[PDB]
């Protein structure tokens, strides 16, 4: 209606393209740059139906999108904290206590111990190693032995369980552990998708069969040929696929063997050690997501600096979520300091390289920005400009090192740059082209080849192959007096001789000695 | 069994969208780092914008490390690294390429005035695109319940319907959300549903989304690109060289801004796909999202929203686009200030030594060595950079017949380069022939002019037949010639005639040469008397040869002796006995069309000689006295005065208008300017009494100024009016008339008053010129860019039908008649005769069968002719249908060049053109050109029918008349203002006045006639062309309206679809190919439209000439979109990839390689 009405009735065709009218008729913030091309587009070229064009499609910004989204606050107090950081270490526990079940992490880690020392005080490396190997020693006869039936049993594989716990893994050891774990159960899920997908489908078996059948054993044929002699019609078909099941079988049974596990007990353990990942996984986005504000307040002081607003205020994000993964409840100390410098390291350790388009190091910022620091004073403690020697006196480094250091300030100028303003200069229009060598070089050059190429042939054989092989030309490859006089019997002097005399020779023709110059 | 694969020569170029796969196809490797170059060693780095590995070695055949460094192993990979030593050229022609994490929208697929992702997707543009995409509103992609396939949902409406549902419907948002929408569309089917509901019992009221929106899908989907290549996943990257950071002058690097866009992008890609891998946020990831759709649209093409700005300078940064969107600098070539040379031909020009030496360089290394001096090419550079002597000899060779084409600044027609011999000059300024001086419209003020060397053999050639002075006679605009002797010559000419009575006069009688004994030998005058001669004139008839015809004429001495440079022909004395001023090109002419080429050169560098001879001899100056002024001034200026003043005080007792009494005035005031200018001229027009035999007679003044005038030599009416008599009435910056004229005049003293009132004057001249000389420049633009495509070609055609060529006859009620509009021209069909015979078909008016036009009395005054406005053509102009005007004397040649040639003679007259029921001036040839409706359009009867009122304002309305007889009534509209012409019951014809006003060229086209149009608009252009005194042949003006009705629209049924407006082109050539081809049912019927200059070059074939001049961020994404190709026959598009010109000395070569790809 309004805009419509308004743009049509008066564009008719409004003569000379009056774009400063309407543009002031239309709602929402104004002075954008991004609602110009979309009416300097529909006027003209494509006339009539364009402005038919136009209402059809009628009928912003990052940093203002990201405010928005920012904008649900979900802020929280020391009570908030502490409880999401409770359920941080709570997730973790479950995680390295689901670890602890896992046998083949202890003997693993005990494997990969021996490997240590077989190449932080080594003595007392060899002292908890060796209390966990106990326990572990002690726990492994307790198993097949069978007595107290894993009811003590199973109370000294939990002890076993708490002394793996008592060791404090690396990031990379633990990452290590679980994706093991995981991988293990990706071959066990493996077999079984295997196994139902050849008995449900292949074989027409019906899925609430399936469940019901295999859900026993998973790992004894006891099921697969109760299945067969069931006498069901898709019972038939198994037969076509018993190699397939066996072989599914007997490989799950191996991963008994390997894990030295109950198979109908892994899915749970790696249950639960995926429910405490969820879980603290969760709250630390939960923790991240709520101390946003800190990062953008703090990243407003680093602004403009050889990197844009967002820029910083990622980096502020990612140095939030370092942050909070190294943090505890238990912590007489608060979040909002001890994430705040985090995210000043996680930003000034971005803004120190990623900034200009020449590689730089710290110490390299540091020094500049220092120098920097020391010259605005030079200029405001005296009353005349900082001489370049003063300035380097008062440092501890000599001056051609401060010399250098300016040979790298800025980014510098871009070849875009207008300098004679003319229609139109460019700064990179005047820069003129080197590798490339003038034509009459090339001409030169080549009347050279023709010119050696007629030289050599007023020579002899024995004299033209010396002069040409030793100085090495139209043979690539040059060689000395020795490979040269090998080929020729008589060795050095004698070719040396040869090779003075054709130079001799050269002492009349002037074709060369004008293309010398 | 040929299938090669190497790099031979291609017949077409092809554009379209990117497959992920065909950027990988040019990925030499894959850009991975921010870095550029080391900090300290000044070294590529590994895998940054500038690798060694992926692009190629900085050095030409030494590797990175320098493991090998000869061109031992050219073909082999370094073992430490990976860098193939090849060339340094090979880092200017390698990609590269980026893989990004999430998909990424391309900025011109989606914002570019129709969104191409939008409208192939049916979806809102910065409405719901942006909001989708952005992460805000997640959108569907098919559900089969509840939502239907394109709507918007916000979070909660997500979260609801996935809990009503869910599982079966999943839909996600942003970029790879919108990828799954373009990969999950079918345009096949949809291009079948689309054709089956939009056809279904619907009138106009949704036809045009309909065709729209069905032709653009029918479009892409033959185009072959699947709309997965809309948004990219994979970004190619520009080779290092085409954007280097080279160090300038002691450290301070230089490099591009390109490198700062792809160091952001690559950054910010770099930070998501680590954010990806890490603890995963989702507010924190789809921002470092939304950041990295930032980076990439803002290094493809910034624009066009905010502008990302960094790299200290506060001016934006220049991205691809922005580098590609909107003077060819040559080797062997030079300028200087030129100079008059008078002791040259019409074929040679003055190059200094100096000059001329460091220009054939090279040509002057090779004659040396080939002759011997030089042992060598080095030899020949130290001999030439220590200027030898004989070197100078050798130059003298190697210009010998080397033609040098020279060039002026302003170059408004063909005549702007022209070829000449080069002849040494001992000195540093360029000397030019003074005849040629003004087809460049060159004075020497202090005008500077540039030299070319034709290096290519045909080159040489094509400046010796083509661009050689000499074969440059006549103007390409008008017949007449070009090179016609100016101011200096023709004041010599015009005092080698003047015949004054006796003083030393006297009729003694000789024979011609011998005259010129009796001239040096002084006795005799020269401007005497009359005088009798025997003249042995030369004429010719029917059987051609020579016949001798000697005489005793009574002429001068001065004819008698210049009757000596008059060529074998022409009908002799009789030209002479005239004078000089107009005639003295007409002589030139009448020479050029019964001699020849050679005899008309050579009779103007003679006549050339001969007036600058006689001038000198002549001495004519300009003193103080030579400008007399009238003695009656001050009486007419007294007498004005008390009119004037008369009227004053009636003015003041009322009686008369005093609102108007200004006019009139000024009337008093004009009659007063026109008395002195009269008197002034009839005084200085005769004059003089001298005193023959026995004393008193009058003949005409020999007072210099009026020499200078009644002779061409640059002196007119007005000048000498405003020297001698007064400067009438002058201009007020308000726009009106000052009523106290510049009674006095330059020859007297000029008040401070009147001087600051002329001032004004000269101020808004020189700022209007300095207008009107861009505007014409201008014009000529969107003329060239309209008409430069169009070349003579298929020998010569049939046809006959053309427009009927009568004398342009404002003689109605004003009395002015020109009749030489037809010649050169191509007859119709034998156009009749009082009786019988007479006039053949296809004869071409020759200019001696034009004055046979003469014979026939003055009762044939209308001649069909043959017209580029017709002629049954295809994708060219026939032969014959065109004419012959040139320089040339002869029909044009097969394969010339029309169109630019066309556009230069309109637009080259542009400069003397004044701008404003009548316009009037270059803006009234534009608006013509335009084809633009008048501000009160007049109305036709489109049917022949019975005038009568369809209820008088019963609407809405306003007036309304209805023609209607035979069959079916028609409704026009008038709107009560402006009344009418036809009262009721009258009865009209097919295309009736009925308004009495301005016409409107479509209404003229579509009813009246394309004959009529195109008479209407070249007799309208040629009018305001008439008034501002401009020669220009009206075959020109039809060749631009030619392609000015270029496209139709056809009304009916065929195997075109209809509402699609195409060009007679493909319509001709495909309604000849279907008569006789299955059926004639299977066609339909064209209507010619008329369309103007800019709106007929918009539309074009090839992609590369419309990205020339049209938005080109437009039209390379629309030709992106389908997969088009030019294939390859434009001039402006084969000029930029640069190669032969479809035309003139090409032609030829286009013609053997167009028949050459029917192979396949
Ligand atoms: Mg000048
Ligand atoms: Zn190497
Ligand atoms: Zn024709």
């Amino acid at each position: 209606q309004s805009q419509l009405k308004l743009l049509v009735t008066r564009g008719k065709e409004q003569g000379y393209l009056t774009y400063a009218e309407v543009n002031d008729h239309l709602p929402e913030d104004i002075v954008d740059s991004d609602q110009i091309e979309d009416i300097i587009q529909m006027i003209n070229d494509m006339g009539i139906q364009v402005m038919e064009e136009a209402p059809d499609a009628d009928d912003t910004d990052p940093v203002r999108m990201y405010m928005r989204e920012m904008g649900t606050v979900e802020l929280l107090t020391r009570e908030g904290e502490i409880d999401i950081a409770k359920r941080i270490e709570d997730g973790i526990n479950q995680v390295q206590c689901s670890v602890a079940e896992y046998p083949e992490a202890i003997t693993y880690l005990l494997e990969q111990y021996d490997r240590v020392e077989a190449e932080i005080d080594p003595e007392l490396a060899r002292e908890k190693f060796a209390e966990l190997r106990a326990q572990y020693v002690v726990t492994r006869d307790t198993i097949k032995a069978k007595g107290r039936s894993h009811a003590t049993a199973q109370e000294e594989i939990l002890k076993l369980s708490e002394v793996f716990k008592q060791f404090r893994l690396v990031p990379k050891q633990f990452d290590y552990l679980v994706n093991s774990m995981r991988v293990m159960m990706d071959r066990v899920r493996t077999q079984e998708r295997l196994i139902m997908k050849l008995c449900v489908e292949q074989c027409k078996m019906p899925k609430k069969n399936f469940i019901t059948l295999f859900t026993g054993n998973e790992t004894s044929d006891t099921w697969f040929n109760a299945a067969i002699a069931m006498n069901k019609p898709w019972s038939e078909k198994l037969h076509d696929v018993s190699e397939e099941v066996h072989r599914a079988l007997q490989k799950l049974q191996q991963i008994e063997e390997e894990t030295g596990l109950t198979i109908e007990q892994v899915k749970d353990i790696n249950r639960r050690m995926s429910i405490g990942e969820a879980k603290a996984r969760r709250a630390k986005k939960e923790m991240v997501e709520a101390n946003l504000r800190l990062v953008i307040s703090i990243a407003k002081k680093y602004t403009n600096r050889g990197l844009q607003f967002l820029d910083l205020i990622q980096e502020g994000n990612i140095g939030l979520m370092k942050a909070v993964d190294k943090f505890e409840y238990r912590r007489g100390y608060k979040f909002s300091t001890y994430a705040t410098w985090w995210i000043r390291q996680a930003i000034t350790r971005s803004i120190a390289d990623q900034a200009r388009t020449i590689r730089i190091p710290v110490h390299m910022i540091e020094t500049i920005n220092k120098l920097n620091r020391i010259s605005r004073q030079m200029l405001q403690e005296m009353g005349r400009e900082p001489t370049p020697e003063e300035l380097a006196e008062r440092m501890l480094m000599p001056e051609d090192k401060i010399r250098k250091v300016l040979k790298i300030a800025k980014e510098p100028i871009s070849m875009e740059t207008p300098i004679g303003d003319d229609e139109d200069s460019h700064l990179g229009d005047f820069i003129e082209d080197t590798t490339l060598e003038l034509p009459l070089d090339s001409a030169t050059t080549e009347s050279l080849r023709a010119a050696t190429h007629d030289v050599l042939a007023g020579l002899t054989a024995r004299e033209a192959k010396v002069l040409r092989m030793r100085f090495g030309i139209d043979m690539n490859t040059d060689y000395t007096l020795e490979e040269v006089g090998k080929q020729f019997d008589v060795t050095r002097e004698r070719i040396r001789q040869i090779e003075a005399k054709a130079l001799r020779k050269l002492r009349h023709p002037s074709r060369s000695e004008v293309l010398r110059s | 069994l040929k299938a090669q694969t190497k790099t031979e020569e291609f017949d077409a170029i092809k554009i379209a969208l990117a497959s992920p796969d065909m950027i990988r196809s040019w990925s030499f490797g894959e850009v991975k780092k921010p870095e550029t170059i080391n900090y300290r060693t000044f070294k590529p780095e590994r895998d940054g914008l500038f690798c060694a590995r992926i692009f190629g070695p900085v050095k030409d055949y030494e590797c990175l490390c320098g493991k090998y460094k000869r061109l031992k192993h050219r073909g082999v990979i370094c073992e430490k690294c990976g860098v193939e030593v090849t060339q340094t050229k090979v880092r200017r022609e390698r990609m590269g390429h980026i893989e990004l994490a999430s998909p990424t929208a391309h900025i011109w697929f989606l914002k570019s005035l129709p969104s191409r992702i939008g409208l192939l997707l049916d979806m809102p543009l910065r409405d719901i695109e942006r909001v989708l995409y952005f992460e805000s509103y997640v959108v569907i992609e098919g559900g089969m319940t509840n939502l239907e396939r394109q709507q918007i949902l916000t979070e909660e409406q997500y979260l609801d319907a996935l809990e009503e549902f869910g599982d079966e419907f999943d839909a996600k948002m942003g970029a790879e959300a919108i990828q799954a929408l373009l990969k999950s569309m079918d345009l096949e089917q949809e291009c079948e549903q689309l054709r089956e509901e939009l056809n279904e019992t619907n009138s106009e009221t949704k036809r045009k989304k309909l065709t729209k929106r069905i032709k653009l899908l029918e479009a892409f989907v033959q185009s072959g690109n699947k709309p997965e290549w809309m948004i990219l996943t994979v970004l190619p990257v520009l080779p290092p060289d085409l954007r280097p950071l080279v160090p300038l002058d002691g450290g301070r690097f230089a490099t591009s801004d390109l490198n700062d866009l792809y160091r952001r992008v690559i950054n910010r890609n770099n930070r998501l796909k680590r954010l990806l891998d890490l603890a995963a946020p989702d507010i924190i990831v789809r921002n470092e999202k939304r950041m990295l759709q930032e980076a990439v649209d803002a290094l493809l093409d910034n624009g066009r929203r905010g502008r990302a700005i960094t790299g200290s300078n506060k001016r934006p940064l220049k991205s691809l686009a922005d580098m590609i969107k909107g003077g060819k600098r040559v080797d062997y070539s030079g300028r200087s200030v030129i100079t008059v040379g008078p002791y040259l031909r019409l074929h040679q020009c003055g190059l200094p030594k100096k000059m001329a030496l460091e220009l054939f360089k090279p040509f002057i290394y090779g004659k040396l060595e080939l002759r011997g001096l030089a042992t060598t090419i080095k030899a020949a550079k130290k001999m030439v950079e220590r200027e030898e002597a004989v070197v100078w000899d050798i130059l003298d060779e190697v210009i010998r017949e080397h033609p040098v084409l020279l060039n002026r600044a302003p170059t408004l027609h063909r005549l702007g380069i022209q070829a000449f011999e080069p002849v040494l000059i001992e000195g540093k300024a360029i000397q030019l022939h003074p005849l040629v001086c003004a087809a460049y419209n060159a004075d020497f003020d202090g005008d500077q002019m540039a030299v070319h060397v034709p290096l290519t053999l045909e080159a040489q050639l094509e400046a010796r037949a083509l661009m050689m002075s000499t074969n440059n006679i006549l103007s390409p605009a008008n017949g007449e010639p070009i090179i016609v002797p100016s101011q200096d010559v023709v004041l010599g000419l015009y005092y080698m005639t003047r015949d004054c009575v006796n003083a030393k006069g006297e009729g003694m009688v000789l024979t011609g040469p011998k005259e010129a004994e009796r001239l040096y030998r002084s006795g005799l005058a020269s401007l005497h008397a009359r005088v009798k001669v025997r003249i042995t004139e030369y004429e010719k008839d029917a059987n051609g040869e020579l016949v001798a015809k000697t005489s005793l004429k009574d002429t001068t001495v001065g004819r008698a002796i210049l009757w000596m440079i008059v060529p074998k022909g022409l009908p002799y004395s009789i030209v002479n006995q005239a004078l000089g001023k107009k005639a003295i090109s007409k002589m030139l002419n009448t020479c050029y069309r019964i001699l020849g080429l050679k005899p008309t050169v050579i009779f103007a560098d003679q006549i050339m000689y001969t007036g600058f001879a006689y001038a000198a001899r002549s001495g004519a100056s300009v003193g103080i006295d030579d400008m007399v002024i009238p003695e009656k001034k001050h009486e007419i200026i007294s007498e004005a005065e008390a009119e004037v003043a008369e009227i004053q005080e009636q003015f003041q007792s009322g009686l008369v208008t005093a609102g108007e009494r200004y006019n009139k005035v000024i009337d008093i005031w004009a009659a007063a300017n026109d008395r002195v200018s009269k008197a002034m001229m009839d005084n200085l027009q005769t004059e003089t009494v001298i005193n023959r035999d026995g004393q008193e007679e009058k003949q005409v003044s020999f007072n210099s100024i009026y020499m200078m005038a009644d002779s061409g030599a640059r002196g007119s009416a007005a000048q000498i009016r405003q020297l001698a008599g007064m400067r009438g009435l002058m201009a007020k910056p308000d726009g009106s008339i000052i009523e106290t004229p510049i009674t006095a005049n330059f020859r007297e003293g000029l008040n401070v008053l009147q001087y600051f009132i002329s001032t004004h004057g000269a101020r808004k001249g020189l700022a209007d010129t300095a207008l009107k000389t861009a505007n014409s420049g201008y014009l000529t633009r969107r003329l060239v860019d309209v008409a430069q495509d169009l070349v003579v070609t298929e020998d010569d055609c049939g046809t006959h039908e053309g427009i009927m060529m009568t004398p342009v006859i404002e003689g109605g009620d004003v009395k002015e008649p020109l009749r030489d509009r037809v010649l050169g021209r191509v007859t119709a069909e034998d156009v009749l005769k009082p009786g019988t015979a007479d006039i053949l078909v296809p004869r071409n008016t020759l200019l001696h069968e034009q004055w046979c036009d003469l014979l026939e009395e003055n009762s044939v005054d209308a001649v069909k002719v043959r017209s580029v406005v017709s002629c049954d053509t295809d994708f060219g102009v026939c032969a014959h249908c065109y004419g012959r005007d040139l320089a040339r004397g002869h029909i044009i040649n097969k394969g010339e060049a029309i169109g630019v040639i066309a556009a230069q003679s309109i637009g080259e007259p542009g400069t003397q053109l004044t701008m404003r029921d009548i316009t009037g001036g270059l803006p009234r040839v534009a608006d013509l050109f335009e084809a633009r409706r008048p501000k009160e359009p007049a109305i036709l009867a489109e049917i022949s029918g019975i005038v009568s009122f369809g209820k008088e304002t019963k609407g809405k309305r306003r007036l309304v008349i209805t023609p209607v007889d035979g069959s079916d009534p028609y409704e026009e509209m008038i709107p009560k203002w402006r009344q009418l012409n036809v009262f009721e019951g009258e009865r009209v014809e097919r295309g009736d006045v009925i308004s009495d006003g301005p016409e409107a060229p479509h209404d003229i086209l579509r009813l009246r006639g394309v004959h009529a149009v195109t008479r209407y608009i070249v007799n309208e252009v040629q009018d305001v062309y008439r008034l501002q005194g401009v020669k220009i042949n009206d075959k020109h003006i039809e060749v631009i309206v030619r392609q000015m009705l270029r496209k139709a629209t056809i009304v009916n049924a065929g195997s075109s679809d209809f509402l699609e407006g195409e060009q007679v082109e493909y319509s001709r050539v495909k309604i000849a190919n279907r008569e006789l081809e299955a059926n004639g049912k299977v066609g339909a019927t064209y209507s010619r439209d008329l369309l103007g200059i800019t709106k007929a070059s918009l539309a074009t074939e090839s992609f590369i000439s419309a990205a020339s001049f049209q938005e080109t961020t437009r039209v390379l994404t629309e030709a992106a979109v389908a997969g088009k190709r030019d294939e390859l026959r434009g001039l402006k598009e084969n000029v930029i990839v640069g190669r032969l010109i479809p035309a003139g000395t090409g032609y030829a070569y286009h013609q053997d390689r167009m028949r050459r790809r029917a192979a396949g």
